[PDB]
């Protein structure tokens, strides 16, 4: 997955 | 002399950070006259991410639903919009610090600078280049979202990057300053991969002719290629084709160093098939592309070391 | 995640950089309070350099011989002393952006932020690690003098390099903030040269350890060392020999990652005498010792990817 | 010779 800081 | 990856003097950018907290989620944003920008998601929760509607997330949402301050002081929102993957933020007061500014879309291959950022306070500055794949090699943690990247030309700042998200490989995604992605990435917690990469040919050559600028002239050869066997190379090795726009890109480069374009470029295509047998360019043992013809000239001389 | 050279905020120490002009020279000073700092040569002239005598060429001066400014704003002189290397001009205003500092000397092997700087005005920033001869790989062209190197704790601003000159390598030698030079370096246009360089293993070593918390093990091995067993080695590749002091210093990422430091050792005494076999780690081909154990700790996480 | 900028 992608992590959204 | 010598020859380094330099950020601009962050300054200016530094008197625009803020803290933007909505629910028990806090990141960065940009304070510019009466507008804060940040990322959409801080209107998100953990469990939202997954699949989550921004539309619907934000009209749940009122001005005093998101806190925003500045060292101490606490600004208050007055006003909030939705643009592309950004939320605007109206707050009433104007940022004094506030510099001369512009919102740039940057291309591939072209760099800035990251002032990182945590809790609206910058705790760091680096330079990077937009891959081909449009991802940086960042370095950034949870809560640098809303840090920036940036140039400055003359007393002008030109805003290009907020940080938005971490892929797989451990590389950053983000937007210009619209809010519209750099890349085929949307700001959700789904699977999501980094394409292919290549290596940026237009700048390992402005890095080559940084390296004779500085005097250096070993890797050097008699011999000239066409643009076609050029690229023929260029293709074997993961190289970007170069094209007659990046030659024409070139020329005071080479006019300062007078080299041929071409004949760099068998250079470059000499260096690809044979190694560097163990030597160094500009002190390193690998050949460079996060150096645009740009970063060449501002940072070398108007003078050829011979 | 994510691993770079990252400077320090730069918006404080551009607050203070100002232009100074003697004679037909102009160069960078720092401005604290009252006091500009900046390179004694300033009183030089081209012809002077080559045998200054630096206490007669400045008893030939008065406050009136120095032309300050910040911005456009001409800032008068009303006295002077020589320090050591350097020249403190006591100004008639106080710099109202002065931050909260102080002057370090500091040690082989530890990084700072420079502010590259021409004519009072910050060109660019980058980080640099002063070497085992006291020299470091900057980039600074004709004009960059006075410019300076500094690290940031909390708010204070701990300013420890003023840029003086370039040797003969290309690289660069300067003075803490009390004009005391770093290395057996002299401010005279003589012939002057770099000692031999060695590798700062403590800091191999610190970024091997942040290879790991970004959670890359393949390096690591089933061996051990003695401290003495790994000199021998470290001695025979050109590195710093490791000290139980060292040693110490290593436990906090050592405790973070499980990893014995004498165990790491025996991995780092493996990559020497086997190479990296065209490997990468953080993404560089090389070993890189420009990264302290202080630096690592800063930048990367308090939790190990596994 | 060292260069002093």
């Amino acid at each position: 997955s992608a992590v959204l800081h | 002399s010598g020859f380094r990856k330099m950020a601009f003097p962050s300054g200016k950018v530094e008197g625009c950070m803020v803290q933007v907290t909505c629910g028990t989620t806090t990141l960065n944003g940009l304070w510019l006259d009466d507008t804060v920008y940040c990322p959409r998601h801080v209107i998100c929760t953990a469990e939202d991410m997954l699949n989550p509607n921004y539309e619907d997330l934000l009209i749940r949402k009122s001005n005093h639903s998101f806190l925003v301050q500045a060292g101490n002081v606490q600004l208050r929102v007055i006003g909030h919009s939705m643009q592309n993957c950004l939320l605007r933020l109206k707050v009433d007061t104007s940022n004094p610090k506030t510099p001369k500014y512009k919102f740039v879309r940057i291309q591939p291959g072209q760099t800035f600078s990251v002032l990182a950022c945590y809790n609206g306070s910058p705790s760091g500055v680096y330079q990077c280049a937009m891959r081909p794949n449009h991802t940086i090699k960042g370095s950034f943690l949870n809560g640098s979202c809303g840090s920036v990247g940036f140039n400055i030309d003359y007393d002008c700042v030109s805003f290009c990057y907020m940080h938005h998200m971490e892929l797989p490989t451990g590389v950053h995604a983000g937007t210009d300053l619209e809010g519209k992605f750099y890349g085929p990435f949307v700001d959700i917690q789904t699977a999501q991969a980094a394409g292919t990469d290549t290596t940026i040919t237009l700048n390992v050559l402005a890095w080559l002719y940084a390296a004779v600028i500085n005097g250096d002239r070993w890797f050097l050869n008699r011999f000239t290629t066409t643009l076609n066997d050029f690229n023929l190379v260029a293709m074997k090795y993961n190289y970007e084709p170069l094209t007659q726009d990046h030659v024409d890109i070139l020329g005071p480069l080479s006019a300062q160093t007078g080299i041929a374009v071409l004949d760099m470029c068998a250079a470059l295509k000499e260096l690809l098939q044979n190694g560097m047998n163990g030597r160094t360019i500009l002190g390193s043992t690998i050949l460079e592309d996060e150096f645009t013809p740009f970063d060449v000239v501002r940072q070398c001389s108007g003078v050829t070391f011979q």
